[PDB]
């Protein structure tokens, strides 16, 4: 009559008189859903030209079928006239090669045999209270099970044990949890026949392993920036035989933090990227943190320095000291660049840089970049002084190293003067000439040269030498016994020639 | 009136009454509120006809409304423990019904209860706040 | 058992295993009273004969249309749609569950404006022989006029090895005003029925919880010349009440393409940057009363 | 109802809605709606479901269990949800308190100040009991066996006058709450013993250079006793002990005393006094800074 209804009609086929072996079995059926209910058989022997039938019979001895055809099970609805509430009696018959074999006959009331399905998949997993617990949605019109999970490690058989009732919209399970080493777990219901055995459910261990990785950075380039590479990847978990390459959910994410030691002035100094893109660095110090995390949260993380560089470039850098401040001047490198400007006092072990931020600036007409302060550098001190730059200042990965060299504070001509000069007679015709290295001498690169001037006071006639800004003492010969002579010393910067020492008058007794 | 002063503050009490209740339980028996809470119901003139007919009859209601709910905000069931903070943002509700109640016309409970009723009286709040930011947003635009 | 529509009765069940059912009465609507048969359904088997009729319903195979009869001519019909009520719970087998935002939640109404039409949508996965019923009222104690049409279907599709079919309704409230403050509020009450198997479901709400106002209208974007700043105009949504200085819609735009930008304007303009192959998604939301946010209408940025 | 909450059944906590804290409870919620069954109950605690550990014991009636109670106020009232109705619906609450039974107090002591009119006595209280603790003094004179009861949420003062039922009284205080009640032990007082003078101020300090340095230290009392007994502390800021001398002073005008400290060193001093023979002295004296030279 109709694909999902009984027919209370009599099969197109006379009754099963030949009792072949070969034939229908194990007939069973459950309700799966609310008003749905299935019925499952299997045959034996070859499937050519087989038509299988549903009967059955109820109390009031109405007997109907139903039209299977050739598929191995049916499904049908309580409104297909098959008692749900009552006693039926269901038994399988297939037609085959012009022959009839039925099945062994089962009674049983169609509301009650149900069968319990496992979790579906979809199972919440957590840490509460030292223990692992899972919750699992109830399937649909399938409250109130027993539900009873087995569990074990890579290096540990299954292990039985009960969560307890369920009888919500939702269920829970208490379970051990492991430290270091993952579980899987597989989960089974039954109603208060008992359910196979759930997919895998992996757990990775409550806290994550520390990143065991490896850094390398490039010398820095004359673009100013250097490159970091990673040159060991992080060791992979150990998971049980059964969690192997199974449950993405389980696995281990890593995260890369830089921060900027340089330009502490700056509003924001750390990022945080993926290990998979290696960022480029300025000449500026750099700290590296690797963060592993799972769905338990973050464990040991590790942290690399990277220090800065310490190369001093010859760059034209001229500092003004004016009655309302110090102004700097440097030559720039491109357009719309932001500057940050770092200088340490030499001698200073530990002592943080002073930072100073500038507003992106173009090339002036004479090609030169510029900083003003208030009075502030101290006078009279040697300042270690690195710039860096980027059009891009929201970018840590783009910020590159301008220029790195020393620089004196104040008046290098008077505060360079060479301190206690002396003058002793070496022979009838000559003298040795020390002194103290004067305080450019602490300052590298700042130092041109030393001149030295000798004064014959009879004669008056004054002669000038260059000397080599290491040395501090010269014997000068071919001098006249008996005449009274005047020397000086200067030390000349590679812009500024210094002030002469006072002048020291000496004679040659002998 | 003061219509643009009243819109923008208006504005600033449904911002606030939907910061302070962001679920749901129904008591039972509760057929006839009757005349326990002021509405504004069809008729009081708070459409836009009504605005440009009279507005006087919707200030009315709307400042009986307003001193209703500054009485309801101010007794022991916001006062009273657990005690609210007062930079919760239901003590800025009381300070904003008592000023648009100005700029307009110059039972005890047990500690469990008072959830309940919070709630239910900010539900209620809402829905009445709603049509006064309403009305005073019609007029700052049309009867100026 | 109760009446629920002209010769159509409704007959409860206690639905457990070996139920004794319910005792059932049926009688001929005829002033005759001799030479009276009866017949179930199609079948032309006599159960019984009289004016009365006693059966004792305990499946769904002894509900159907009962006929009397008198003279070889049919008197009248008497049909028999039963109610599963499980442990106390009656059942919701027709109108399948959407489950959100909670569960048990069968009807879901929606409201573009204010002016008082609602529109309820409910799924199931059954394809013929299916009837349903819609009639609504607002209150219970001394209910108002809210007329409801027919109940027809709107689109059909598939999830998973089952199908599913969408219908629809279009309800208007009687006496609306769109600027009132609603104080008690709307029920729905549908009657579904499949073949024997009767079912029936409630739905409560007040019109301004279930507003989701249109998508925003006309969207046209113009940036600035070679800059990649673009400024966003729109119109109000068509269906939405008016005059729009009443009601009033607080807007939201993003810009998505394949870095998060999230504005709301009050106003019906604003401007944003567009990345290469990105799109400006615009939202709408009733400004004074957070009812429920609209779907996007978009178009890309070129 | 807008002012009002509806209640829709009962509820009731075991053992008691006040219990010692951290116990095991059981709470009972009985659903009494008519017309309906209860669907699902749900319980909740200041506004929060709790989902787990509730087991559906029968259809009216589920119980949740809690472990380790250790708020001191919680709100639970439990909800229900009803087959035909959308919100769940309120059945009835209950608040409980948690805390702990008094303990003993001790260190009972009453001391007349001089001047005051009044007697003041105090005792500890012990570990806190987190609830309404009341304590009842209890003065009991052993003359005319006559006892005085009084009242306070911490300490009390008794006036002098009040105690003309003779001079030989016993005093005792009883700590009351709800989950206990225990009595302390009963102190002996005597009116003349218990009187402690007028607290005694600092007024300078000044170091003189002699052969050996001498610093002067200038206080007093307005105390009308004639016979007092005094002790002082003093020590350098960079020292932890501490240094008393004893002496016997009558204020009719103010006591000089001289010392011998070590220069360019800052000291601090401080006093405390009592009747002559009596058992109570007065608190130490507030600090005073003093540099030498
Ligand atoms: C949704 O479904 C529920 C469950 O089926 C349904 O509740 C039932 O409603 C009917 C009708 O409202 C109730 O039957 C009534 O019961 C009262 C109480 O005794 C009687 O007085 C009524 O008698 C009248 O109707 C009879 C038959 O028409 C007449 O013979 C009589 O003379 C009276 O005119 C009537 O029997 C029934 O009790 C409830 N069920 C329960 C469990 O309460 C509800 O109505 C449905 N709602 C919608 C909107 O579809
Ligand atoms: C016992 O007497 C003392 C002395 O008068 C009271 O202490 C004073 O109490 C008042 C009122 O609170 C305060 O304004 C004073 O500052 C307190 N003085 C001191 C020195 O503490 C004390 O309160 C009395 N006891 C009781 C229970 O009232
Ligand atoms: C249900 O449970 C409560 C509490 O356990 C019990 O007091 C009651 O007798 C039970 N039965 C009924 C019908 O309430
Ligand atoms: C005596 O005690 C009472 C309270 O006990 C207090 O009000 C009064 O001030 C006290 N007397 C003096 C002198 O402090």
């Amino acid at each position: 009559c109709r694909t999902s209804e009984c027919c209370f009609q009599d099969p197109p086929y006379p009754d099963a008189d030949s009792g072949s072996a070969s034939g229908p079995r194990d007939l069973r059926c459950y309700r799966i859903s609310s008003d749905r209910y299935e019925c499952s058989w299997q045959y034996e022997g070859p499937t050519a030209g087989v038509s299988h039938f549903l009967r059955c019979c109820l109390s009031s001895g109405r007997c109907c079928y139903f039209a299977a055809g050739s598929a191995t099970r049916l499904q049908f609805s309580d409104q297909a006239g098959v008692s749900v509430l009552y006693t039926v009696t269901l038994w399988v018959e297939s037609w085959a090669r012009n022959q009839t074999e039925k099945s062994p006959e089962v009674t049983l009331q169609l509301y009650n045999s149900v069968k319990y399905e496992p979790p579906l998949g979809d199972i919440k997993v957590s840490k509460l209270a030292g223990q692992l617990r899972m919750e699992w949605e109830t399937p649909d019109n399938q409250v109130g099970a027993e539900v009873q999970f087995r569990h074990r490690t890579p290096s540990s058989p299954w292990k039985l044990g009960d969560c307890g009732p369920q009888d919500d919209d939702t269920e829970s399970c208490l379970c051990p949890l492991e430290m270091n080493v993952a579980q899987e777990f597989q989960l089974r219901r039954r109603q208060l026949s008992w359910s196979k055995w759930s997919s895998p459910v992996c757990v990775p261990p409550e806290n994550p392993p520390q990143p065991q990785v490896r850094f390398s950075v490039e010398q820095l380039g004359q673009d100013g920036r250097r490159r970091l590479t990673l040159k060991e990847q992080p060791t992979q978990l150990e998971l049980p035989e059964g969690c192997q390459g199974l449950a993405p959910g389980t696995e281990v994410t890593y995260r890369l933090q830089l921060h900027m030691l340089s330009c502490p002035c700056k509003a924001k100094a750390t990022r945080t990227l993926h290990l998979g893109k290696m960022p480029y660095l300025s000449g500026a110090a750099y700290n590296v943190a690797v963060i592993s995390s799972n769905q338990f949260g973050p464990g040991l993380n590790q942290t690399w320095h990277i220090p800065a560089d310490t190369h001093t470039e010859p760059v034209a850098l001229n500092i003004s000291v004016g009655t309302n401040g110090t102004t700097m001047y440097w030559p720039a490198r491109a357009q719309s660049m932001t500057y940050c400007i770092e200088w340490q006092p030499v001698g200073q072990d530990g002592g943080l840089a002073t930072c100073s931020l500038t507003a992106p600036q173009d090339p002036d007409p004479a090609g030169m970049a510029t900083y003003s302060w208030s009075r502030a550098m101290g006078q009279e001190k040697c300042y270690y002084i690195t710039i860096f730059a980027s059009a891009h200042p929201e970018k840590l990965t783009l910020w590159s190293t301008v220029l790195s060299t020393y620089h004196f504070g104040g008046n290098a001509s008077a505060a360079g003067t060479p301190h206690h000069v002396s003058v002793k007679n070496h022979s009838l015709d000559s003298v040795s000439v020390d002194w103290a290295p004067s305080l450019l001498s602490t300052c590298p690169g700042v130092l041109k040269e030393y001149v030295v001037r000798c004064r014959d006071e009879d004669s008056k006639q004054v002669s000038e030498h260059p000397v080599q800004p290491t040395e501090t003492q010269v014997t000068l010969s071919g001098l006249r016994a008996g005449v009274a002579y005047t020397v000086q010393v200067r030390a000349d910067t590679a812009w500024l020639r210094g002030v002469w020492s006072q002048p020291q008058r000496f004679s040659i007794e002998g | 009136p003061a219509w643009t002063q009243c819109q923008q503050l208006s504005q600033k009490l449904c911002t606030l009454a939907w910061s302070a209740h962001p679920m749901d339980l129904r008591e039972e028996g509760d057929e006839e509120t009757t005349n326990d809470v002021p509405h504004i119901q069809c008729g009081d003139g708070c459409d836009p006809q009504g605005l440009r007919d009279n507005s006087q009859f919707c200030l009315q209601r709307i400042h009986q409304g307003l001193i209703f709910y500054e009485k309801l905000l101010g007794s022991d069931i916001f006062t009273g423990e657990p005690s609210l903070l007062p930079d919760s943002p239901v003590g800025q509700l009381h300070a904003s019904l008592l000023g648009l109640s100005q700029l307009l016309q110059p039972s005890p409970s047990q500690p469990w209860q008072r959830l309940l009723l919070r709630f239910k009286i900010l539900r209620s709040l809402q829905a009445f706040v709603a049509v006064a930011a309403r009305v005073f947003a019609h007029g700052a635009a049309t009867l100026s | 058992i109760w009446e629920l529509k002209k010769d159509v009765y409704v007959v409860e069940l206690d639905w457990y295993p070996d139920a004794p059912g319910e005792m059932v009465v049926l009688t001929c609507d005829t002033p005759e009273e001799d030479g009276i048969t009866w017949t179930l359904d199609q079948s032309s088997e006599v159960l019984g004969s009289g004016k009365t009729l006693t059966i004792q319903v305990k499946e769904f195979g002894d509900a159907g249309q009962y006929t009397c009869h008198k003279g070889g001519e049919v008197l009248s019909h008497s049909l028999l749609l039963l109610h599963k009520k499980e442990d106390g719970i009656w059942s919701t087998d027709i109108l399948k569950d959407q489950k959100e935002p909670k569960n048990k939640t069968f009807l879901r109404c929606e409201a573009k404006n204010y002016s008082g039409r609602f529109t309820c949508w409910w799924l199931t996965t059954i394809s013929t022989d299916l009837t349903f019923s819609v009639k609504s009222s607002r209150g219970s104690s001394d209910p108002q006029g809210v007329t409801c049409g027919a109940a027809t279907l709107s689109a059909e599709r598939v999830r998973g090895d089952n199908k599913e079919y969408e219908y629809s309704v279009e309800c208007q409230e009687d006496s609306a005003c769109p600027a009132a403050e609603e104080s008690l509020p709307i029920e729905v009450m549908v009657d579904a029925v499949h073949k024997l198997k009767y079912e029936n479901y409630t739905s409560s709400f007040f019109i301004r919880d279930i507003i989701k106002p249109d998508p925003p209208k006309n969207l046209q974007l113009k940036p600035l010349k070679n800059s990649r700043q673009v400024e966003v105009s729109w119109e109000y949504p068509d269906t939405w009440s008016t005059p729009h200085s009443y009601f009033s819609l607080t807007f939201c735009v993003q810009v998505q393409g394949k870095k998060k930008d999230r504005v709301f304007t009050d106003k019906t303009s604003a401007t944003v940057i567009c990345r290469k192959d990105a799109s400006i998604s615009v939202r709408a939301q009733d400004r004074y009363y957070s009812s429920s946010w609209s779907e996007w209408a978009s178009v890309p940025c070129s | 109802g807008i002012t009002n909450i509806n209640c829709s059944g009962h509820i009731w906590v075991e053992p008691a809605t006040i219990f010692k804290m951290g116990m095991n409870i059981s709470i009972y919620c009985q659903a009494a709606i008519k017309n309906c069954q209860p669907r699902k109950l749900h319980f909740y605690k200041n506004g929060i479901k709790e989902r787990f550990q509730i087991t559906r014991i029968n259809k009216t009636t589920a119980r949740l269990w809690y472990k380790n109670f250790l708020e001191p106020h919680a709100s639970m009232y439990c909800t229900a949800e009803c087959p035909k109705h959308f919100q769940e619906t309120l059945i009835c609450g209950k608040d409980i308190s948690s805390g702990y039974p008094p303990d003993i107090p001790d260190e009972v002591t009453c001391v007349i100040y001089e001047y005051s009119g009044n007697m003041t006595c105090t005792w500890n209280a012990g570990k806190l009991t987190y609830i309404d603790t009341k304590y009842v003094v209890h003065v009991k004179s052993l003359e005319t066996e006559e006892e005085q009861q009084y009242l306070t949420s911490s300490y009390i003062n008794i006036s002098t006058d009040s105690l003309q039922g003779g001079k030989k009284y016993l005093v005792w205080v009883q700590a009351a709450n709800a989950l206990g009640m225990e009595e302390s032990k009963q102190l002996q007082i005597h009116l003349d013993d218990i009187v402690i003078p007028s607290a005694a101020v600092i007024s300078r300090a000044e170091t003189i250079n002699a052969t050996v340095p001498k610093t002067i230290i200038y206080w007093d009392s307005q105390t009308t006793i004639e016979k007092v007994s005094c002790e002082m502390r003093y020590k350098a800021t960079t020292n932890q002990t501490w240094n008393v001398k004893e002496f016997d002073t009558n204020f009719t005008y103010v006591q000089q005393s001289e010392f011998y400290l070590e220069p360019n060193i800052k000291y601090v001093f401080q006093v405390r006094c009592q009747e002559t023979g009596k058992r109570y002295w007065q608190p130490w004296s507030s600090l005073f800074f003093h540099k030498t030279p």
